[PDB]
RNA sequence: UAUUGGAGGUAGAGCACUGUUUGGACGAGGGGCCGGUUACCGAAUUCAGACAAACUCCGAAUGCCAAUUAAUUU
RNA sequence: CUGGGGCGGUCGCCUCCUAAAAGGUAACGGAGGCGCUCAAAGGUUCCCUCAGAAUGGUUGGAAAUCAUUCAUAGAGUGUAAA
RNA sequence: UCUGGUGACUAUAGCAAGGAGGUCACACCUGUUCCCAUGCCGAACACAGAAGUUAAGCUCCUUAGCGUCGAUGGUAGUCGAACUUACGUUCCGCUAGAGUAGAACGUUGCCAGGC
C-alpha cells in the first residue's frame, strides 16, 4: 500500500478536499473497522507506519485490510526556486480520505485487542478516526 | 458419385436409426472438405509454394489458393500478406471420390497401429489430421517430389459433434 | 412485530425531513402486491426494538390508518458517522 | 527568474468555433449551417446536407428541428412550411 | 514528391497544375482533362 | 461444423443498405421486388406516407401459368405498369430488393421499362 | 473451377479387391477397358489397402 | 420573467471502455522435477471492494440558442 | 517573451486536457504531432466483414497458414490526438 | 387475428430455453443445359426444376434465466438568499446517479391473397 505500480500522467492537478465519502463507508471484510471523520491527504508514509503500529500489537494473530491506496501523485518544487518554469517533480504518492471513509479492517481478534490497535494507528494518522464494528441489523 | 450411391442406400439407411431421427432430413450429411497445405517455411524459397501449388491441383482436381498471411509474424518471415499454404474445397462428387480414393490407399502407406486416426479433433466434428504426404499420391510418385509436409483436412458435416463425427467415420474409414 | 407508523404530507422540504430525524423519527414508504405506494414514517427506537426483535426478515403488522399490513423490510439507509437511520422502504407480502 | 528549467508543452491550436449554430424553432435560410462537427454527432435528416468538414447545412428554407434516429443518435431536419 | 503541369496535347495550353513522385512515377503523367478552350476533353501530359 | 442458411436474411441486409438512398416519393415512387425459389413480386410504394400504390405477383391468378421463372418476372413486370398508367405514374425508382440486377430481378425491371414505367 | 485442372474418375482395379471406385488425375493407359468400372487406367496394380491391415490382416 | 422546444457531458455518481487498485473463490501455462506431479508464478474466469483533469453505460442545477407566443419594462 | 536582467528554453500551424455540460478563455500550465504522403491510400459500380478467445492441431518460437462457435467491435481507418 | 410483402417506432421489441406447426404462401431441397458464377468452391451467385421434407431456417404459443425498461421515497449535488472563514452552517427552489418495487417474451400502418 505504498506505490501505483504505473501510473499514465505523473503529474496531476491535485485532488478536491470538500464533501463526503464516495464510498467504502461500511466494514466489508473485517469485524471492527476505523473510519475517519475530517479530511485530510493520507500518504503513503503514514499508512505504513500506522499499519506497523496496528500489526505489532496484535501480534501476528488476526488479519487486516488496507481500505485506502495512496493513488495520487504530489508534486515539489526543488529547492530555492523562484515561481515559474514548469511543474515540480513527484515527491510522494496519496489518497484523499474525507469524513466517513473506513482506513481500516480487522477480524480473527479479540474486540479490545482490536479497539487498541486501530486506537494505536489513530495516532500515526493525520485524521481525527472512530472505532466502528460490521454494521448488521 | 460412388460415396453418394453408398449414402443413399446405406448410411441414410444405417446411420437413420443408429440415432432415431423423424426425417430424412434430419440425417447427417457431409458437406465438403478444406484441404488446406498449412505452412512451409517459404521465405527464402517461393519455389515450395509451387511444390504445393502442384501438390494440390494434382492431389485433387482442382488449382488451391495460396492466403497470404493476415498478420505481421516475427521469427520465421511472415510479412503481412507473405504467400503460404493452400487450400482445396471438395463439394461435390469429387468429395465423394476423392473419400472413396483416401480410404482405398490408407492402410499401405500411412503405417498406423490401432486405428488410422483416433481422438485427433477440435471437439467439435472436424478432423485436423497431418499426413505427412505418406499415402496420398498413387497418381504421382513419391519420385517426383522434393518437400515434405502435412495436408490438414477437416470435416464439414451437418452432423453436431465429434461424437457423431465417429459413427460416420464408419463411413469405410478406421475409429 | 406490531410497529406503527403516522402518514406524512406532500412537498416536505429539506427543512422539514431534516427536523423530523432530529426528534427521533424516520421517514419510510411502502409498496408492493397488495396497496399502493403510501409514504409514511415510523419512529425509529421502536423500529430498532422489532428488527432486533425479528431479525432481517420479518412478516410485521404495520400500522396505517386503521389497516394493518402484512410487511417485511425490502431494504434500508444509514448514516454512519452520527449513528443515525434514514430511510426505510417496505414491500407487502399479504 | 529561475534559470534554466524549461518545459516542452507550451503548445496548442487554435479553437474552431464548432457546436450548433441555430436553434429549434428559428427561421433559417437555405445553407444556413445548423452545427459544425466532426465525424457525425449529428447525421443529416431532411432536406439537411453533410459537408465536406461534417458540417451540416440546410438545402432549403424553412425552421429547424433536432430530433432522434434510433436508441443513442441524432439527426437534424428543414421543413418549410412558414 | 513534385509538381506537376499538364498542357493539352491538342491545344498546347498549360491548363492545369498538380502532384507525382519522381520515383513511383518517373514518366511524363498523362491524364485526360477539359480544355476549356477546345470545349472537351483532350489528353492532358506533364511538361 | 456449418450452419446453412435461408437466403433472405442476408438479403434484407443488403436491402436496407440500398434503401438508404431510394426512397419513394408521391411523385416518384419505389418499385420494389421480393423474389421466393418460386415466385416474384413487386409493389409501387411512397415511403413518404408508407403507401402502396400499386402490386403484382407471379401467383397473382391473372399471371400464374408455366413458364421459366425468368419469363414470368416478364409478366410481373409488363402488369405493375398497367396497374401504375391507370394511378398515373410515369418515373419510379427501382429498388433491386437486395438481388444482383441480374436475371429475374433484370427482366422485371426492363420489362416494366419496355411498357411505360420511366426509369 | 474456371481453370480448374483434370481429374476423372478412373477405374482401380487393382488386384486386390479391385477397388475401383476412386478418381484421380491418373489418366494412364487402360490395360483393363471394362465397363463394370471406368474404362481408365487401372493406376492402381499392387498395395494392401484390402489385402493386409495390422487390425484385419 | 412565465411557458414550450433543443445543442452540450461540468458537479455528482458509476466501473460498461482505457486504465489504476484491495481481499476471496477457481482450474490451469513456462516451471520446482523427470511432458511433468506440488508449490507457485504469468495470466484466463469469477464474487465482493475501491480511485481518475486529459475514464464514461449515466447525468443534474444553472447558463446558452430560439420560438405559435403572453405579461411588465424601455 | 522572461515572476529583475543575464544563461537556458520559446516564437507559425494541428489535436487533447486545464476550460466551470453553447461559444470563447491565460500562465516559462499538463501531453503529443506538422513543414508531408496517395496515379491509387482519388471518382463511381458491384461485392465482402473484423481483433482476440478456447473447444487444436502438418508447423506448433506460444499464437506463422489452416479449422469452428462466440465474438459490438475489444479490429482496421497512410500519419498526432480527438 | 392469421399468411406473405413493405414503411413506423429508444430491445417493454432482444437472447435463450421449452412446446407446436406447415394450408401450398415460405424455406430446405434437386440438378448445371442455359443467362450466369468467382478468387477459392453451383458454396455463394445466377439459373432450370420439384421427387422429397417439417428436419432445420421461419411462424405461432409458453418462461423473466439473461439482456432491456424503471418510478415512489430518501440521499448527493446545486440556482438564489442569509450567516459566516468554517475542508462550513441555515432557509428556499430544482433535483440526480446507484439501488428497490415493478414493467415487459412488442406494438404497428399499407398492400395482396386468406377466414
Amino acid at each position: 500500500m505504498l506505490l501505483p505500480k504505473r501510473v499514465k500522467y505523473r503529474r496531476q492537478h491535485r485532488p478536491k478536499t470538500t464533501g463526503r465519502s464516495k464510498g467504502g463507508n461500511y466494514v466489508t471484510f473485517g469485524e471492527f473497522g476505523l473510519q475517519a471523520t475530517t479530511t485530510s491527504w493520507i500518504t503513503s508514509r503514514q499508512i505504513e507506519s500506522a499499519r506497523i503500529a496496528m500489526t505489532r500489537y496484535m501480534k501476528r494473530g488476526g488479519k487486516v485490510w488496507i481500505k485506502i491506496f495512496p493513488h495520487t501523485p504530489y508534486t515539489k518544487k526543488p529547492l530555492e526556486v523562484r515561481m515559474g518554469a514548469g511543474k515540480g517533480a513527484v515527491e510522494g504518492w496519496i489518497a484523499v480520505v474525507k469524513p466517513g471513509r473506513i482506513l481500516f479492517e480487522v477480524a480473527g481478534v479479540s474486540e479490545e485487542v482490536a479497539r487498541e490497535a486501530l486506537r494505536l494507528a489513530s495516532h500515526k494518522l493525520p485524521v481525527k478516526t472512530k472505532f466502528v464494528k460490521r454494521e448488521e441489523l | 458419385n460412388r460415396l453418394k450411391e453408398k449414402f443413399n442406400t446405406e448410411v441414410t439407411e444405417n446411420l437413420m436409426k443408429k440415432f432415431n431421427y423423424s426425417s430424412v432430413m434430419e440425417v447427417p450429411k457431409i458437406d465438403k472438405i478444406v484441404v488446406n497445405m498449412g505452412v512451409g517455411d517459404a521465405v527464402q524459397n517461393s519455389k515450395v509454394l509451387d511444390n504445393a501449388v502442384e501438390e494440390l491441383e494434382l492431389i485433387t482436381g482442382q488449382k488451391p489458393l495460396v492466403t497470404k498471411a493476415k498478420k505481421s509474424i516475427a521469427t520465421f518471415r511472415l510479412r503481412e500478406g507473405m504467400p503460404i499454404g493452400a487450400k482445396v474445397t471438395l463439394r461435390g462428387e469429387r468429395m465423394y471420390e476423392f473419400l472413396d480414393k483416401l480410404i482405398s490407399v490408407s492402410l499401405p502407406r500411412v503405417r498406423d497401429f490401432q486405428g488410422v486416426s483416433k481422438k485427433a479433433f477440435d471437439g467439435r466434428g472436424n478432423y485436423t489430421l497431418g499426413v505427412k504426404e505418406q499415402l496420398i499420391f498413387p497418381e504421382i510418385d513419391y519420385d517426383k517430389v522434393s518437400k515434405v509436409r502435412g495436408m490438414d483436412i477437416v470435416i464439414v458435416t451437418t452432423a453436431n459433434t465429434d461424437e457423431e463425427a465417429r459413427e460416420l467415420l464408419a463411413n469405410f474409414g478406421m475409429p | 412485530a406490531s410497529l406503527k407508523s403516522i402518514i406524512r404530507q406532500g412537498k416536505q422540504t429539506r427543512s422539514d425531513l431534516k427536523q423530523l430525524r432530529k426528534s427521533g423519527k424516520v421517514p419510510a414508504v411502502v409498496y408492493g402486491y397488495g396497496t399502493k405506494n403510501v409514504s409514511v414514517k415510523v419512529d425509529e427506537v421502536e423500529f430498532i426494538k422489532v428488527i432486533r426483535e425479528v431479525g432481517r426478515n420479518g412478516v410485521i403488522e404495520l400500522g396505517v390508518g386503521s389497516k394493518t399490513i402484512k410487511v417485511m423490510v425490502a431494504d434500508y439507509q444509514f448514516d454512519p458517522l452520527k449513528n443515525q437511520i434514514t430511510h426505510i422502504d417496505f414491500l407487502a407480502i399479504n | 527568474k529561475k534559470g534554466v528549467s524549461s518545459t516542452k508543452n507550451g503548445r496548442d491550436s487554435e479553437s474552431k468555433r464548432l457546436g450548433a449554430k441555430r436553434a429549434d424553432g428559428q427561421f433559417v435560410t437555405g445553407g444556413s449551417i445548423l452545427y459544425r462537427q466532426r465525424g457525425t454527432k449529428i447525421y443529416p435528416g431532411e432536406n439537411v446536407g453533410r459537408g465536406g468538414d461534417d458540417t451540416l447545412f440546410a438545402k432549403i428554407d424553412g425552421v429547424v428541428k433536432f430530433e432522434r434516429k434510433g436508441r443513442d443518435k441524432k439527426q437534424v431536419s428543414v421543413y418549410a412550411v412558414a | 514528391r513534385v509538381n506537376v503541369t499538364l498542357a493539352c496535347t491538342e491545344c498546347g495550353d498549360r491548363n492545369y497544375i498538380t502532384t507525382k513522385n519522381k520515383r513511383n512515377n518517373p514518366e511524363r503523367i498523362e491524364m485526360k482533362k477539359y480544355c476549356p478552350r477546345l470545349n472537351k476533353y483532350t489528353l492532358h501530359r506533364e511538361t | 461444423m456449418i450452419s446453412k442458411i435461408d437466403k433472405n436474411k442476408v438479403r434484407l441486409k443488403r436491402h436496407a443498405r440500398v434503401r438508404t438512398n431510394l426512397s419513394g416519393t408521391a411523385e416518384k415512387p419505389r418499385l420494389n421486388v421480393y423474389r421466393s425459389n418460386k415466385h416474384i413480386y413487386a409493389q409501387i410504394i411512397d415511403d413518404n406516407k408508407g403507401v402502396t400504390l400499386a402490386q403484382a405477383s407471379s401467383k397473382d391468378s391473372d399471371i400464374a401459368t408455366t413458364a421459366t421463372k425468368v419469363e414470368l418476372a416478364t409478366k410481373v413486370g409488363e402488369a405493375i405498369a398497367k396497374k401504375a398508367a391507370d394511378k398515373g405514374i410515369k418515373e419510379i425508382v427501382f429498388d433491386r430488393g437486395g438481388y444482383l440486377y441480374h436475371g429475374r430481378v433484370k427482366a422485371l425491371a426492363e420489362a416494366a421499362r419496355e411498357s411505360g414505367l420511366e426509369f | 473451377q474456371g481453370i480448374h485442372p483434370e481429374y476423372h474418375q478412373v477405374i482401380f482395379l487393382d488386384t486386390t479387391t479391385n477397388f475401383k471406385f476412386l478418381s484421380g488425375s491418373t489418366k494412364t493407359s487402360s490395360e483393363m477397358m471394362e465397363w463394370e468400372d471406368g474404362k481408365e487406367y487401372p493406376v492402381i496394380r499392387l498395395d494392401i489397402s484390402s489385402d493386409s491391415h495390422p487390425f484385419y490382416t
